[PDB]
RNA sequence: UGAAAGUGAAUGCAGGUGGGAACGCCCUGGCGUGCACCAUCGACCGACCCGGAAGUUUGUCAAUGGAAGGGUUUGAGU
RNA sequence: GUAGAGAUUCUGACGUGCAAAUCGAUCUUCAAAUUUGGGUAUAGGGGCGAAAGACUAAUCGAACCAUCUAGUAGCUGGUUCCUGCCGAAGUUUCCCUCAGGAUAGCAGAAACUCAGAUCAGUUUUAUGAGGUAAAGCGAAUGAUUAGAGGUACCUAUUCUCAAACUUUAAAUAUGUAAGACGCCCUUGUCGCUUAAUUGGACGUGGGCCAUCGAAUGAGAGUUUCUAGUGGGCCAUUUUUGGUAAGCAGAACUGGCGAUGCGGGAUGAACCGAACGUGAGGUUAAGGUGCCGGAAUGUACGCUCAUCAGACACCAGAAAAGGUGUUAGUUCGAACUAGCCCUGAAAAUGGAUGGCGCUUAAGCGUACUACCCAUACCUCACCGUCUGGGUUA
RNA sequence: UCUGCCCAGUGCUCGAAUGUCAAAGUGAAGAAAUUCAACCAAGCGCGGGUAAACGGCAAG
RNA sequence: CGAAACCACAGCCUGGGGAACGGGCCAGGCAAAAUCAGCGGGGAAAGAAGACCCUGUUGAGCUUGACUCUAGUUUGACAUU
RNA sequence: UGACAUUGUCAGGUGGGGAGUUUGGCUGGGGCGGCACAUCUGUUAAAAGAUAACGCAGGUGUCCUAAGGGGGACUCAUCGAGAAUCUCGAGUAGAAUAAAAGGGUAAAAGUCCCCUUGAUUUUGAUUUUCAGUGUGAAUACAAACCAUGAAAGUGUGGCCUAUCGAUCCUUUGUUCCCUCGAAAUUUGAGGACAGAGGUGCCAGAAAAGUUACCACAGGGAUAACUGGCUUCAGCCAAGACGUUGCAUUCUUCGAUGUCGGCUCUUCCUAUCAUACCGAAUUCGGUAAGCGU
RNA sequence: GUCUACGGCCAUACCUAGGCGAAAACACCAGUUCCCGUCCGAUCACUGCAGUUAAGCGUCUGAGGGCCUCGUUAGUACUAUGGUUGGAGACAACAUGGGAAUCCGGGGUGCUGUAGGC
């Protein structure tokens, strides 16, 4: 699916409270931090004899992810997030029909 | 089985034969108030605001009025109780119950008879009564002499 | 599946409506089923007997049960009600005995019970003998191949006039 | 037997298909918001005007 | 009441409305009167979304502070 | 070949033995990888094994002892006095759930509230909704027989069909209404709505005011906690898969399960009727030759069977015939029916229940009398519940 | 009396890429916690040997 | 002189119905003490909570490139130095 | 021989030699298959709603910045007529409408053009599956913000009926937010609020075999084994054609000993022989006494 | 009564052939500078009344097609309930009730509301 790189949509930032142009990009999951509480608890739990202490997931059944649009206000820099339907092939600002 | 919203709705949501086309506009020119008793008849052309197939042919009382729809309250048997179902149904799928209008016309007539009975100093029995057995009557035979009939002999028509 | 019986009219199927006045029906007496192979075997028996006795020009035979009901695909059968006509033979008044015996022999090819009934209607038409005579007498019946056209009060006038010149339009 | 609806209607009618209790006043909440707002103000003036008349 | 920081329950006879126990008055009702309980419309307290009046001192332009007022949102509240 | 060490066969004896492995005969070896005493070493996830998972104190695909340990139990078994009162479920949704739980239903208790209300597995009246049966195919669609006409066609016809074709369209089911939370008039609030006190919603103040607005019958309703249940089965009718099935699967209702009694000889669901302890009377279903309570009753016929028939469910037979016979129909001939016979055919001796029954004690119809259930009726008594009294 | 053919695979065995490479240690950034960057044995991986190795009939 | 197994109660058949092969139930055939030696038709005879099969979120033996580990082994680092 | 090497600690790799565990369910027994395990249309289905089978005919894990939204003009599939692809007649949809099927659609919901991003933010209320829990999908509004149109109005994705996801954890957005509890500042972390990442066994364990050496607790809820039920003789005329007849899982898994032969007795007739008849040795009828 | 605008019910209104239509209205019609749109002012947009009732439009006619209503079909098919009814069954009959559809035949061929013009 092709999504235009820019769109005029409502900006819920308090400085805008109106429709404003937003730059559209694709949300990328951030790098996992070693110092998160879950990561720290996992390292504490995994240290020592006992083998594996947590479920490890294999039965990956989904083939595509919900694409997430990161809307970025041109005026007040406010950032919004929209989720769309699942798509196998995704374009951002491709050629119009 | 499949359990969609419009499953097995081929005949009930179908538009009538030679009744297809454009919806008549007296539907939109009608007024509904809360307390009105209305019938639900899902018009298949208008897909927005369609109540579920259970409510087709169901009659209820209006409880809410919006710009384009009507809130109808219907009692649906669920296991061992009637549960209050409040469907937001578009006015195309709605019509006034003629039974209510017949009742209101009868109420107006009853008040009229009561007023005239009071004015005349008489008592008028306002309860309807079921059909009674026929009265005694004479049946005249003049120019209507009885014709004696016998069962016909069996024959092979074809 | 293909039905075993393929021909459904035998004899002079082009015979005029006036030529064969007598009609004899082999009628099912029971609510039952008839197989396609049963229908064609009785058809062969009826055609063989009738052509042997009176010849191919003395009768018109029409089997009216069509094997349209599928049995569960392997074959086709004819679902028959009570009183439904299975076989029909139209002949002259002389061939009454021949047609009756032919249907009597063809009973043995069909399961269940059948009755031979001499229909009081003229030939294969729906009109009884007396009303067919009287309507033909006053002129609303015109033969058309194996059947006859009947004047009806509906339609235009000039077209009915030049198709039916003897008709007396009151 | 995986499924049947044999004894279910009997079980329903033993305590009867009971109807919900009828109340004179139903929630003006859960209705149209604009109507609810104005009816609050209309009710508030009505009770005050009754009080003033009394 | 909220995750917390924190804030923290009377516009009114501690409101209206409907039905209601018991009582009173009148000629069976009517009229008052309404406990208890539900239906419901509000008021108040905390969150949530706005709105920032004072006031405090420290950055007075500000920093901090939160009043009135509005949402028809919410709580295991008054 | 003997002693000795073995243990092939009889698949002999015995097989609660003499014996928890023995005896008899037969057989294998018999001077060496031989047989064997005592001493000594190797101990349990170990030993030892010319290897069979063999052996390791009658215990070995992990010895024995004691403890953890009363290990765990969706699994099997059992679970102890009486009467009275009420009385289920095998269904819903979710679960690594399918022999199990939770959840809803059904049930019991304990309360509270309302009240001529507030309703009903009901009818009527009024008014909706549906696409099944039926019908149709010369109304579209699909399939299909035959000629006629005008030229692969076209036109008027014709025979026959559809579970996912259909214009049409039932019966049975199903929704709602049938007033006092009513109606009529006046009039008030609003930030909503309108061109507008214009409406809409809620009200005030009045008037109408239990034939108060169909029938019939009932007092009605709401909380709280919790049990058991979450294998069902049969029949009526409808219906699917199946060659069929005492087969598998559903729908509606009634039953059995949980239920005795009368009857069908006998039987969980068939027929009748549902049950406190009794007396009398009367019936239901079904019966009245004898077993067996009760007419070897009445009336009119049919039937003769060389292995007749005899009561629903039900414990089974068809086409087609039969100089069997009794009646009919239409022109002696054909048909048409009712009974009988034929078609009809198994294995312990045996089944209308038996005995027997032939102008029946068989079959069809009609009419009386009779017999009898725990059902009905009257009465007595027991208990339960409900209602009304009781400060003498 | 013979014991054939096959090193593809699998297993065993022994030479080179430098592709990988943990903890140490080295360099930079930060106030540090640390975050980056480069290097690293073994095992690999690539390459040679091996069937009286498993196996097959890469060889048929 | 003197056991034991086994034992709901018992013990003549045919048929019916029935959890679809009754000793009992229903309808029949029938039916006279007390016993002895034989016998193997029946008592679906006795002998062991089927040892085949399935079920259980019950095991164990063995196997492998199952999951997860571990003795050992191997290499790097620091220590000893 | 030698600061090598061995040892102690750590970090890589190896490790069925050894340890512990697991090895989904549904299922006309299990197993193999299929996925009926999450879901849509038409049926099954008996004209409300509900309704089953490893019943039936196809589908779903996508696709689309337009194929979403608004406005405007236009009319479609066809068929006839005719000019070296457009021409005009008829044309109730016989076409198209992303994708299965069903329904809807004609100055449109189809086809072209024009402008857009309602495929937005924030509540509550409803509908369907339903326990009236959750998820999913949907409906009517209210408070903003917009698109479009002259306007009425329409628009909270697709004409309607499918196209999907908890706790924990991780990550992202938001606030000039809260906390790190002796007091601070800067990092870092933890919170509230809104999403995403994934559980297809789709209300969501992290899991290979084998057992003929096998073991338990059960099961006739469930197979094998025993039982039961179920699946040649005419009629017809041209001996053909026809037509009518003679798997299930109820019992048993606290066990009913499970082929054949031998032995032995009995019954049956659907008669090989024997007796006695009827036709033209052969075909028949009576016939199970007797033998085989 | 006729005509126009806006409608309601949405074929008794539609389709086809033929014959009429006085007034006004309506329509066809003249033109392309303007607003506007096209390959083409043919459509659409704009300005006007020189002619025509030829068409549209109204109406009458066809035992026209269709459609609508009534009767026939027909108390028929079907169906709720009932029987220890019949029949081996298929199915049928009866009892107390409910009750169609096609063919066919007759009639009909739009009614009406508001504001106006004649």
């Amino acid at each position: 699916v092709n999504i235009p790189k820019t769109r005029k949509t409502y900006c819920p930032g308090k400085n805008c409270r109106k429709h404003t142009v937003h730059r559209v990009t694709q949300y990328k999951k951030g790098p996992d931090s070693k110092l998160a509480q879950g990561k720290r608890r996992y390292d504490r739990k995994q240290s020592g004899f006992g083998g594996q202490t947590k479920p490890v997931f294999h039965k990956k059944a989904k083939v595509t992810k919900k694409v997430v649009l990161r809307l970025e206000c041109v005026s007040c820099k406010y950032k919004n997030q929209l989720v769309l339907k699942r798509c196998k092939h995704f374009e951002l600002g491709g050629e119009k029909k | 089985h499949s359990y969609g919203i419009r499953a097995r709705t081929r005949y009930t949501f179908q538009r009538g034969f030679r009744e297809h086309g454009q919806i008549r506009l007296s539907t939109y020119l009608k007024t509904y108030k809360v307390g009105d008793i209305v019938d639900i008849k899902v018009n298949g052309a208008v897909q927005k605001g369609m109540p579920h197939k259970y409510y087709h042919g169901k009659t209820g009382v209006v409880y809410n009025v919006t710009q384009s729809s009507v809130g109808v309250l219907i009692y649906k048997v669920v296991g061992n109780r009637y549960m209050e179902k409040r469907v937001n149904v578009r006015i195309e799928h709605v019509k006034h119950s003629k039974c209510r209008q017949d009742f209101l016309d009868r109420v107006k007539a009853n008040e009229a008879k009561r007023k005239e009975a009071k004015a005349q100093g008489k008592t008028v029995q306002l309860r309807r009564q079921p059909a009674p057995p026929a009265k005694a009557h004479f049946v005249s035979t003049e120019n209507n002499e009885p014709v004696t009939l016998h069962p016909v002999a069996y024959d092979t028509t074809i | 599946p293909d039905s075993k019986i393929r021909i459904f009219d035998l004899g002079r199927k082009r015979a005029g409506v006036d030529e064969f006045p007598l009609c004899i029906h082999l009628v099912s007496n029971e609510y039952e089923q008839i197989t396609s192979e049963a229908l064609e075997a009785a058809r062969i028996c009826a055609n063989k007997y009738l052509v042997k006795i009176g010849g191919k020009d003395s009768f018109h035979l029409r089997v009216r049960a069509h094997p349209f009901h599928v049995v569960r695909p392997n074959g086709l059968v004819a679902r028959v009600n009570i009183g439904q006509i299975l076989m029909s033979v139209r002949t002259k008044d002389s061939s009454r005995a021949t047609a009756i015996e032919a249907l009597r022999r063809c009973q043995y090819k069909f399961p269940g019970q059948q009755r031979i009934i001499v229909s009081k209607k003229w030939g294969f038409s729906q009109y009884a003998r007396d009303e067919y005579i009287e309507k033909r007498s006053r002129g609303e019946i015109i033969p058309d191949g194996c059947y006859a056209k009947f004047l009806n009060k509906r339609g235009s006038l000039q077209e009915k006039l030049d198709l039916f010149p003897e008709a007396s339009f009151n | 037997k995986n499924h049947t609806n044999h004894n279910q209607n009997k079980k329903a009618h033993r305590n009867g298909i009971k109807r919900p209790q009828k109340h004179r006043y139903d929630s003006l909440k859960y209705r149209d918001a604009k109507f609810r707002r104005n009816q609050k103000f209309a009710n508030r003036g009505t009770v005050e005007a009754i009080r003033q008349a009394k």
